[PDB]
């Protein structure tokens, strides 16, 4: 077809990021896959005379044996201009949800001949026994933030006839996903879902459940007597807490904690400690107020591994007024290592981010860089791939969330 | 031999313009053989006289190599390479012999000169331009790929690459690796196979203008692969020869330290400690040092080693990977890659700068990834490990500590020393244990503190601290305590630095004075450690917090 024109931003030049090594495994199904879409006519070898590089990979879905091959463009994307697409608010209220893969749709559609350079990429080879070898696409690309836009017109078109025959249903889609939104009940959900498929295969569990993700309080412990102990634990939370609710005041307890006592030591909670604490846990029964999300400043979420295949999160804006929190336990099954664990919080986070706000969050992750990036593809399974950034998890915030109720 | 093969596009750099840099004057005999040299190559064909529409020059120089009292050539493209625009990767990270499957037979073919095989783009051939003066005051330009010129390799390789896949093809059961102007070949075919392929290859390579040496003139193994010694059913660590000698200066110890450290890769044991204590203070880099006892008994020690050579096999895909790690001393380790015992694949070994705060579980756990990446690099794949550590131990670490941490499937290996958890902090408080609410402040512009405790049985004390910091006053109050205990303790403390001990238990340290305190957390039997907000009234806080600031 006629294809329109894309550029970089202003300034800006291509990505020249460095391969990461791959598996046997991987490299051969990436072989495979590649020798397919070249005959395909999708993508093409170049030369060296092209010096742009973004990492390639591969992956396998749930319920998929079969291998599929996923790019790293997040630089690229951070360079390709911007255009606009609109974000409902609907779904994030939906009874459910379910996600759809249409990141295929793309290969049908060109990309402008001069903005192929820049999407450049290469398979390695297994101890460099031989050089690599360098592709570029020829069709919009599955994972590059231009695809779902230049589909955009197509896209629309498809859907109208289920759109206007089903206003009571909301249809958002984030790059190689679509987002369908229904209250109905499953039965009418699921069928009413198949249907659209067919809709679209006509043109060439697993559900999710917004509402319920519901911000959770602060619950406080709660003894017949107390410890000196005791008391400093919850002490320290209160006042560190006090940052997010100022109306929190420790000094009765404090009161109690004056003289060097020992920590197994009981003490009796004097009447007006009693009330303090009791005016506290009032407080804490609901979340901060004034916090309003603003769509010019970037989503960040935090994680805290709290062990025993448990973790806490909290989505935000500005530090200490949360847009979101949670806990997150353990898939059944990676009973052993934490980084399956933290790969799959990570996208179930980037989820719900992507449903509310429509916008990925950038993560802040209690992992040493190199044991992440020796490891999270392997259990990747989203075709998007979000900002991080490795941290060193201060010990308060982290007692903090774990007395989430 | 100029090669009908399609020209890579190659353009300057963005916006900028051919070399323009004056030809220096020459001897007679300096112009007389550029001028023969030239006339030669320029029947050949590879380089093109050019007349004045050309602006740009390059500096033509004319040096006799060694071993011939003959004259050859040379070119300076500096400038010119500095305007070339980037080509992706001319080595994408070298092949290591252990990732080599062995071959009944490997041939390797010298395509030396075939970069002059290669044409260059017809529109570049411009910048290329030099100039031979004449005795008291004739201009060329390249046709084909220069060498030392920028993109040369990386044209080449790419060129070969392509007049390669055909063969390849063909003959999927025979193994190329390219580097350089060097083919390497092998398989696992009889010998006379073999030789009929070779050949074969040769004269298909023959085809498109370039020459290769014969069979009566070519490469036999061994093979010296860059530090080792190749055969195609093992390699060898080619025997390093330390200078014995009468006076040393600074220099050379570093030099001889560079090729120690080198080779401690392969030759676990070498040392180095007392022979690096010969460079404190240097004030130049020729002054001669006196070698202490030490450092002989050292030295020597390490010509022993590198006396014994090391011959390793190759890789054999339908064996497993395994790989077992020592820790030689705090934070080093020593790991070797086999497939059958003790016909190892690769060894090596790693220092580890304790940095900021560290434990030696999280440092097995660097060793182990840093060992399965380059294993994938390698093998593709990553080892199935053997570690000095039980599972008991990793198992009790890891779930508790902070950051996100994982070892691949494992086996304990009972190979002494293990790695284990020098001491833990209890979960609570314990009973029937004196507690020390200890406190530390200082004058940070005078540097002038005091730290201190006070325990619930009475106990007090306080001490004066001259040129100290912050931090170190809390801290010291902690060693105190520590000191002053026994074996079961418990410690508040309103620092924020104690939170990072409790959150990461560490075995070791920069700090000294961490250090100490963790010699003292080892010798203890029983300690809790808790945290307080500081400056608020909690009691501990407030008297031996009160007797320290002013
Ligand atoms: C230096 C080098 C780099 C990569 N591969 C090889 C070689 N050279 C060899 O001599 C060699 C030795 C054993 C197995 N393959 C070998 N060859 C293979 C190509 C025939």
């Amino acid at each position: 077809i006629e294809t329109v024109p894309v550029k970089l931003k202003p300034g800006m030049d291509g990505p020249k990021v460095k391969q990461w090594p791959l598996t046997e495994e991987k490299i051969k199904a990436l072989v495979e896959i590649c020798t397919e879409m070249e005959k395909e006519g999708k993508i093409s070898k170049i030369g060296p005379e092209n010096p742009y590089n973004t990492p390639v990979f591969a992956i396998k879905k749930k319920d998929s044996t079969k291998w599929r091959k996923l790019v790293d463009f997040r630089e690229l994307n951070k360079r390709t201009q911007d255009f606009g697409i609109p974000h409902p608010a609907g779904l994030k209220k939906k009874k459910s949800v379910t996600v759809l893969d249409v990141g295929d749709a793309y290969f049908s559609v060109p990309l402008d001949e001069d903005f192929r350079k820049y999407t450049a990429f290469t398979i390695p080879s297994i101890n460099n026994e031989t050089p690599g070898i360098r592709y570029q696409y020829n069709v919009l690309p599955q994972g590059w933030k231009g695809s779902p836009a230049i589909f955009q017109s197509s896209m629309t078109k498809i859907l109208e006839p289920f759109r206007k025959q089903n206003p009571d249903i909301v249809i958002c889609q984030y790059m190689d996903d679509l987002y369908v939104g229904s209250d109905l009940e499953i039965g009418q959900h699921r069928t009413k879902i198949e249907e659209l498929r067919q809709h679209l295969l006509r043109w060439g569990g697993y559900e999710l459940h917004p509402d319920k993700w519901t911000v959770q309080p602060i619950v406080l412990p709660e003894k017949d007597s107390w410890t000196v102990n005791d008391i400093q634990k919850l002490v320290g939370k209160l006042n560190w807490a006090s940052q997010i609710y100022p109306g929190i005041k420790v000094r009765q307890l404090c009161k109690l904690l004056r003289g060097t006592k020992a920590l197994t030591e009981v003490i009796p909670l004097t009447e007006e400690a009693e009330l303090e604490l009791a005016e506290n846990r009032e407080i804490l029964k609901e979340p901060v107020h004034g916090v309003y999300y603003d769509p010019s400043k970037d989503l960040i979420a935090e994680i805290q591994k709290q062990g025993q295949g448990q973790w806490t999160y909290q989505i935000y804006q500005e530090p200490f007024k949360n847009l979101k929190t949670g806990k997150y336990a353990r898939m059944r099954g990676a009973h052993t290592n934490d980084v399956k664990q933290l790969t799959e919080a990570v996208q179930k986070i980037t989820t719900e981010s992507i449903v509310i706000w429509g916008k990925t969050p950038k993560f802040k992750l209690p992992i040493q860089k190199e044991t992440w990036e020796t490891w999270w593809t392997e259990y990747w399974q989203a075709t998007w791939i979000p900002e991080w950034e490795f941290v060193n998890t201060p010990p308060l915030v982290k007692l903090w969330y774990q007395l989430e109720k | 031999p100029i090669s009908p093969i399609e020209t890579v596009p190659v353009k300057l750099k963005p916006g900028m313009d051919g070399p323009k840099v004056k030809q220096w004057p020459l001897t007679e005999e300096k112009i007389k053989a550029l001028v023969e040299i030239c006339t030669e190559m320029e029947k050949e064909g590879k380089i093109s006289k050019i007349g004045p529409e050309n602006p740009y020059n390059t500096p033509v120089f004319a040096i006799k190599k060694k071993d011939s009292t003959k004259w050859r050539k040379l070119v300076d493209f500096r400038e010119l390479n500095k305007r070339t625009q980037d080509f992706w990767e001319v080595q994408l990270g070298i092949p290591h012999p252990a990732g080599l499957k062995k071959k009944k037979s490997v041939t390797v073919l010298d395509v030396g000169d075939a970069y002059f095989s290669v044409p260059l783009d017809e529109d570049f051939r411009k910048y290329t331009a030099f100039t031979i003066p004449s005795i008291n005051n004739i201009r060329y330009q390249y046709n084909v790929l220069p060498q030392g010129w920028k993109g040369s390799p990386a044209i080449f390789q790419s060129s070969m690459t392509k007049i390669l896949e055909p063969f390849r093809k063909q003959n999927p059961d025979i193994v190329i690796c390219q580097y350089m102007d060097d083919l390497y070949v092998g398989s696992d075919l009889e010998i006379g196979q073999h030789r009929t392929k070779i050949e074969e290859l040769r004269q298909h390579l023959l085809r498109w203008g370039l020459t290769t040496p014969d069979k009566k003139h070519q490469k036999e193994p061994p093979f010296l692969w860059m530090g080792y010694e190749l055969h195609p059913d093992k390699w060898t660590v080619q025997p390093i020869v330390l200078p014995e000698k009468d006076s040393w200066t600074v220099n050379d110890i570093q030099k001889l330290v560079g090729k120690l450290n080198w080779a401690s890769q392969i030759y676990p044991g070498i040392k180095v400690r007392q022979l690096c204590k010969l460079l404190r203070g240097t004030k130049a880099l020729t002054e001669v040092i006196p070698l202490t006892e030490e450092a002989e008994l050292e030295l020597a020690e390490n010509r022993e080693i590198l006396k014994e050579p090391v011959h390793g096999v190759y890789y054999d895909p339908s064996k497993d990977l395994i790989a077992e790690i020592q820790k030689q001393g705090q934070g080093q380790w020593t790991y070797q890659i086999y497939q059958e015992p003790f016909k190892n694949l690769k060894t090596g070994k790693y220092a580890r700068m304790r940095g900021a705060h560290t434990n030696d579980v999280k440092q097995l756990t660097e060793a182990v990834q840093k060992i399965t990446t380059e294993s994938i690099v390698i093998w593709g794949k990553t080892p199935k490990f053997k570690l000095p550590i039980q599972k008991e131990t990793w198992e009790t670490w890891w779930t508790e500590y902070w950051q996100a941490t994982w070892i691949p499937e494992w086996e304990f290996v009972n190979t002494p020393p293990l790695v284990k958890l020098w001491y833990q902090l209890e979960k609570e408080p314990i009973v029937g244990a004196e507690t020390f609410y200890v406190d530390g402040a200082a004058n940070r512009e005078t540097k002038l503190g005091k730290a201190g405790y006070v325990t619930n049985r009475g106990r007090q004390k306080v001490v004066t601290l001259t040129d100290t910091t912050n931090q170190k006053t809390e801290l010291q109050a902690i060693y105190l305590a520590l000191q002053d205990s026994g074996l079961e303790v418990n410690i508040v403390t309103d620092s924020q630095y104690a939170l990072g001990i409790i959150q990461a238990q560490p075995d070791q340290s920069e700090s000294e004075l961490v250090n100490q305190i963790i010699e003292q957390l080892i010798k203890k039997e029983k300690v809790y450690l808790a945290w307080v907000p500081a400056h608020k009234g909690i009691g501990g806080n407030e008297q031996v917090d009160k007797l320290v600031s002013a």
